[PDB]
């Protein structure tokens, strides 16, 4: 059966009979640099964008848990805020995947 | 040569586009002057009625204001005849001349 | 042929811009009907209310000004739905006549 | 030939719209000149004494009584007070109406010149 | 790297135009409410300013008729949308002062928050680009 070299992140699937959700990039990771006017005027909207980002990936692992899939395949990188809700939801995660892994 | 007679009927087309839009105003000004006459012929309670053109509103009795507002719809009623006769005339001028243009260039 | 499909979709998009001017023109007026009917009810209505627009003042009372306020607000929200349905129905009609013509 | 004309027809489109907007501005200027005569027509005919609601300021009206209908202010110059009678005031309004018409009349074939030249570029690219 | 810098330059510039559509509507409200207070607070009424005064009425924008004023003591203000109510000085005064104070603060409190809503839009579009 299918052998994936990529390191298993989070706990194991809830069932071995799980529905396999294969996604190109559901989870992200944030870093930025100087803008059109360099280094934007506040850090409050940086905190305001960071709060909805966690509740976004909270609901992403939740809606996969609601729809029946107990494993998510991430061709993009793993978010930290996505990760600690995925452990409680008992859904297995792949940290990263290449072009051949998804196809 | 034949280039000059092409541009004459093309310049006549944009005069029709000016003629088409004048009738849309003058039909609206007749009915709106009729519409304001209905609302003052609606009330019977008060003869007090203000008319004006700017932001002035003079105090007059309403009955003399009706007959003037009867004349307001009527002049706008008078102009839709002369424009539509004109608009048809400029339409007949360009379109019948357009029959001359294309069939003898393609010939 | 595929040119009758890709050009007919351009025809439906241009009617979405022809839909765009008429409905939003009425939509700016209903919010003016919103702000007027609230200030009249809060202020004293025992003294007689008039109707002042550009060029005419007809000497009225509160009982004749009040119902047309609620009437002209309700007429606008019906037409902006009505103007949406008619122009979007027109985009459906021109597509099938282009497909039956150049076949 | 053709790449020059595709740049050329796009330039004349702005030049129509820049002139036609200037036509639209000057019609507003002569609009109040028509409007001031028609206010003045009611003034001499009615009488002195009638009550008017005039703008104290924006959207605020003050009542008042009407007197001396045969003497009016005309605002000409750079913003200067000119007292005239009401009879000479009608002549100067219609003079300014024909003046603003004259300001648009010098633009008007040149407005049509920028339109007809753009159409000729559309024909020369087509021919 | 300058390549990450170049993408954030264009995404910052395009979001400036969406702010200027909202500030100018906030700008257009301010002088109109400004004319209401200063003309009223200087004349204060025919009543409060001690009977018959002078006037040159606004019939049009260039045609002013000179007359003697004396009205009765009311002001028929204009609300809009087929509504005129007759008012007095005390009702018309405290209302417009409240609309005077807010229209500055509607311009002031938003123009900072629009500058950070632009900064939300430029920051959001670049982090998704670097990941996927």
């Amino acid at each position: 059966g299918m052998v994936f070299k990529k390191e298993t992140e989070g706990d194991v699937t809830s069932v071995k009979d799980a529905k396999i959700a294969v996604y190109s990039c559901p989870f992200d990771g944030m870093i930025t640099e100087t803008k059109g006017t360099v280094l934007i005027k506040t850090a409050e909207e940086l905190m305001n964008f960071s709060k909805g980002e966690e509740n976004l990936m909270d609901a992403q692992v939740k809606a996969i848990a609601d729809t029946g899939a107990n494993v998510v395949v991430t061709g993009g990188k793993v978010a930290d805020m996505a990760l600690h809700y995925a452990n409680k939801y008992n859904i297995m995660l792949v940290r990263l995947n290449s072009k051949w892994d998804l196809r | 040569a034949f280039t000059e007679l092409q541009a004459k009927v093309i310049d006549t087309q944009q005069k029709v586009k000016l003629a088409d839009i004048q009738i849309e105003q003058l039909n609206r000004t007749k009915k709106h002057a009729h519409l304001t006459d209905t609302e003052i012929m609606t009330l019977v309670d008060e003869t007090n009625m203000y008319e004006g053109v700017g932001r002035m509103f003079i105090l007059q009795s309403k009955e003399a204001i009706h007959s003037q507002l009867l004349e307001k719809q009527k002049i706008a009623e008078e102009k839709i005849k002369e424009l539509e006769q004109k608009k048809s005339y400029l339409e007949r001028s360009v379109k019948e001349a357009e029959d001359n243009i294309r069939e003898m260039l393609m010939a | 042929s595929a040119e009758q499909v890709i050009a007919g979709f351009n025809r439906l998009r241009q009617e979405q811009r022809g839909l765009a001017s008429k409905a939003a023109e009425l939509e700016m007026e209903l919010n003016e009907h919103s702000l007027v009917i609230d200030t009249l009810k809060e202020v004293d209505e025992t003294r007689k209310c008039y109707r002042m627009v550009g060029g005419v003042l007809v000497e009225r009372t509160v009982k004749e000004v009040l119902p047309a306020l609620e009437n002209n607000k309700e007429q606008i929200q019906k037409i902006i739905e009505t103007l949406t349905q008619q122009l979007q129905a027109k985009g459906k009609e021109l597509n099938e006549f282009r497909e039956k013509h150049n076949i | 030939n053709l790449p020059q004309l595709e740049m050329l027809k796009n330039q004349l489109d702005q030049e129509v719209e820049f002139l036609s907007t200037s036509i639209a501005q000057l019609k507003v200027v002569q609009t109040k000149y028509v409007e001031a005569k028609d206010c003045l027509n009611v003034l001499n005919k009615s009488n002195e004494g009638k009550e008017l609601l005039v703008p104290l300021t924006s959207s605020m009206y003050v009542p008042g009584k009407l007197h001396d209908v045969e003497h009016v202010l005309i605002d000409v110059g750079t913003g200067y007070y000119v007292e005239k009678t009401a009879e000479d005031a009608k002549d100067f309004f219609k003079r300014k109406i024909d003046f603003l018409t004259k300001q648009m009349e010098k633009i008007q074939p040149a407005l049509q010149e920028k339109h007809a030249m753009k159409q000729a570029v559309m024909e020369m690219m087509s021919q | 790297v300058l390549k990450k810098l170049d993408e954030q330059y264009q995404k910052y510039k395009f979001m400036e135009l969406n702010l200027a559509q909202k500030k100018r509507r906030l700008k257009g409200q301010i002088p109109e409410i400004k004319q209401t207070l200063e003309i009223l607070k200087y004349m204060q009424k025919k009543k409060e300013s001690t009977n018959s005064m002078e006037t040159r009425f606004l019939l049009a924008d260039n045609l002013y008729c000179k007359a003697s004023v004396p009205p009765t003591d009311k002001m028929c203000l204009w609300l809009g949308a087929n509504v005129m109510l007759e008012y007095d000085i005390d009702e018309a005064q405290a209302l417009l002062e409240k609309n005077l104070s807010t229209a500055t603060k509607n311009l002031d409190s938003l123009e900072e928050d629009l500058d950070f809503l632009r900064d939300q839009f430029t920051t959001t579009e670049v982090n998704m680009a670097r990941v996927y």
